[PDB]
């Protein structure tokens, strides 16, 4: 794969309907003794590139990433003197970002749009917050994110994400005309249970309001008649709480 | 989505020339159309409906007169006034405008 | 030709791409033995969207398309935001004021015997929500809304549909398959499309404009339909005027309240039509000095608007 593979290897990535999926992890590769890739890379077979084309080539991936897919890591986290070719330095990530401010693009993903992040790298605060929708099609289904931001100053603050169940669906709870809640999420800093904290964002009320919302789109646009959460515990008890009750593994509530 | 929608065409019947239409080419800096034929080169203006110009490849031995013959490519050089045809048979003529001359 | 006794034909497509679906956008139909074989093909160089084509009987012909997107207008209390998208011989419509569906994906869709080329809807503030639809036959077919959906084969559901969905709207049916006849019989063209910029001006009224090959001269036409009584189903849209204009038309634009139409010229000049009259006479656009207007380039799009 040369360089001018990968480029269209990830533009198809993201704009396929099979492919697009809702998180990333790039790996560059790192040759490692006791492997086949070591045995052709000593027979002089293979060829690492130039940290300066490593470092053009992530910054123009980063650039492609949609406003809905969230990146978690950047690189591997090997010893460097394990490595014998491949990456050497250590922050990747913030060398590429400095690179893409050079170039005069700009990086939308998840991670670099919350307010934790916003607030320890620069400082700045969220203050004309507006309510924001995407759709689009993916892997055979009808896909919608609904989310509450900052337009001005790029900033995000909670986010859902919604589904409408396909024709090719085999568990019993979900079969019948039924519409799938997938993540719901408020960022900020940890907020205990049962405490408030007017500083922080967390228990104000975002996640009440995105429910709402989500319980509009699945009764009067999917045409659906139940709608299903895939939750935890902790959550199984909040859900409890909106008026939810329990089947199966999913706490489902009635929408006629 | 957006779709696509026609709103002009442009028609020019009835053109008159040696033979029959081979191959053709843009001239796009002057707005104007080259055509080859069994015989020699036509150059026609479509929006004013004239013919501007005209070279015979056959009275200088270039292209047999019996009816046998080709004009493989016909290809317009920019920076230049002059057009490179090839001839079926094989060869590389460069010939000219604002003349008649060939090389 | 594998038949003895078949006539063969050639085909011009023109195909684009959307999320990774190849979608079907323009056919044209040409003759393949006498005058009317085609030579070659060529793409221009620099302008996008212009198509060169050189027959066999020394005859040449060139075509311009632009983008567009087909949307309805009309009042609030009724209008539903509309947008039809041309898949070849289906027309998928969304209804933006109930659903918001990705693009691949439509609210419901109709299907059609032939390769669609053109779609429009109706000019009028209370019906806005009637659709109208010309195939490389040269047929136009007439799609309204009734309280009862009739329950028509041709009408299928898209993404609001499937087993124990269930939403609440109201879908059109077929009312007409009309014919166009012209000035008696006649070999037409070489030239497959002689009829653009339809316009679907009056629940039985058409406008479009056709262009003439030896002098820059353009020609709009009334298309009406006329029936002696309810005999069957199909009809007949009978050529009622034929109005001359000199200059290249390349765009035709109407308003549904005021009822103005507005013509431009290929040099920027700006004319009003009066179809109503009983002198069908074309005037210039005057603006509030009392002067001509003229657009200085050439645009693309065009409205009326009230300021
Ligand atoms: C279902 C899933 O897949 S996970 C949900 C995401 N997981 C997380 O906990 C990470 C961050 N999550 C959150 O921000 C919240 O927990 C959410 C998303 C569940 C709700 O977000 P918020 O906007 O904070 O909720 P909102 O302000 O509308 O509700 C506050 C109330 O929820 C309660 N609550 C919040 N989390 C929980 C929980 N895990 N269990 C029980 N109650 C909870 C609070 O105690 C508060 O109740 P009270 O003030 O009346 O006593
Ligand atoms: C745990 C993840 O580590 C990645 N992974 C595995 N081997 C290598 C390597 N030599 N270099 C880089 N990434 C690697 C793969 O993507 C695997 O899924």
């Amino acid at each position: 794969v040369g360089l001018e593979r990968d480029i269209e290897q990830f533009t198809e990535f993201f704009e396929n309907p099979a492919f697009r999926p809702d998180g990333l992890k790039l790996y560059p590769t790192l040759v490692i003794r006791g492997t086949g890739l070591y045995e052709l890379w000593k027979s002089g077979r293979y060829k690492s590139y130039s940290p300066s084309d490593l470092v053009e080539l992530v910054a123009r991936i980063l650039a492609l990433v949609p406003p809905w897919t969230r990146v978690y890591r950047v690189q591997r986290d090997i010893p460097m003197p394990l490595v014998s070719s491949g990456v050497e330095h250590g922050n990747l990530r913030e060398l590429a970002l400095a690179r893409m401010k050079d170039l005069g693009i700009q990086c939308r993903d998840v991670r670099t749009r919350e307010v934790g992040i916003q607030e320890i790298h620069h400082k700045v605060r969220p203050y004309q917050v507006e309510l924001v929708r995407r759709d689009y099609v993916a892997n055979g289904g009808w896909e919608t994110f609904l989310s509450y931001e900052d337009p001005d100053q790029d900033i995000l603050i909670g986010l859902l994400r919604l589904r409408k169940c396909s024709e090719e669906t085999f568990r019993f709870e979900l079969g019948g005309g039924v519409s799938i809640v997938r993540e719901l999420h408020v960022y900020g800093s940890v907020v205990p249970v049962s405490s408030r904290d007017p500083t922080k964002f967390q228990h104000q009320g975002f996640g009440m309001l995105l429910m709402e919302e989500a319980e509009r789109i699945a009764r009067e646009e999917h045409g659906s008649g139940k709608i299903a959460v895939i939750s935890g515990v902790g959550t199984r008890n909040y859900y409890r709480k909106i008026g939810y009750r329990l089947q199966g593994p999913y706490m489902v509530k009635m929408l006629k | 989505m957006r779709n696509l929608k026609l709103f002009r065409t442009l028609e020019f019947r009835d053109i008159q020339g040696p033979g029959n239409p081979q191959c053709f080419s843009l001239r796009t800096e002057q707005g104007t159309v080259l055509i080859g034929s069994e015989h020699g080169l036509i150059e026609v203006d479509p929006v004013s409906r004239e013919v501007k110009n005209e070279v015979s490849l056959v009275a200088e031995g270039f292209l047999p007169e019996d009816g046998s013959g080709r004009i493989v490519g016909v290809q317009d050089l920019l920076d230049q006034e002059s057009v490179c045809v090839a001839t079926a048979s094989g060869d590389v003529i460069l010939c000219s405008l604002s003349t008649q001359q060939l090389e | 030709q594998r038949e003895e006794s078949s006539i063969p034909k050639t085909c011009v497509q023109l195909w684009t791409v959307g999320n990774y679906h190849w979608y079907l956008k323009q056919s044209l139909s040409f003759s393949t033995c006498g005058k009317s074989k085609i030579v070659s093909l060529m793409w221009d160089p620099v302008t996008p969207y212009r198509l060169h084509v050189l027959c066999q009987g020394w005859h040449y012909l060139a075509y311009d398309w632009h983008w567009t997107t087909d949307r309805s207008v009309g009042d609030n209390s009724s209008d539903l935001s509309n947008v039809a998208v041309i898949d070849g011989n289906r027309v998928l419509v969304t209804v933006f004021r109930q659903t918001v569906v990705p693009p691949p994906m439509c609210t419901y869709q109709l299907l059609f015997p032939h390769p669609v080329n053109q779609v429009t809807f109706l000019a009028h503030p209370q019906k806005s929500n009637d659709l109208a639809v010309l195939d490389a036959s040269n047929q136009i077919s007439v799609y309204k809304c009734g309280d009862c959906p009739s329950a028509d084969p041709t009408v299928k559901l898209g993404a609001v549909g499937g087993s124990g969905f269930k939403v609440c709207l109201r879908t059109p049916h077929l009312e007409k398959r009309y014919k166009i006849q012209f000035e008696n019989n006649e070999d037409q063209d070489v030239n497959p499309l002689k009829l653009g910029l339809l316009t679907w001006i009056e629940e039985d009224v058409f406008l479009a404009v056709s262009h003439s090959e030896f002098s820059p001269r353009s020609v709009i036409h009334h298309l009406t339909a006329a029936s002696s009584e309810m005999d069957e189903e199909h009809g007949q849209l009978n050529v009622s005027s034929s109005a001359a204009v000199d200059g290249v038309i390349i765009s035709l634009c109407c308003n549904s309240k005021t009822k103005s139409v507005v013509l431009q010229l290929a040099d920027g000049q700006i004319f009003k039509y009066l179809w109503e009259s009983p002198s069908l006479a074309i005037k210039p656009w005057k603006n509030s000095g009392g002067f001509p207007v003229r657009f200085p380039y050439p645009c693309t799009q065009t409205e009326l608007a009230m300021i």
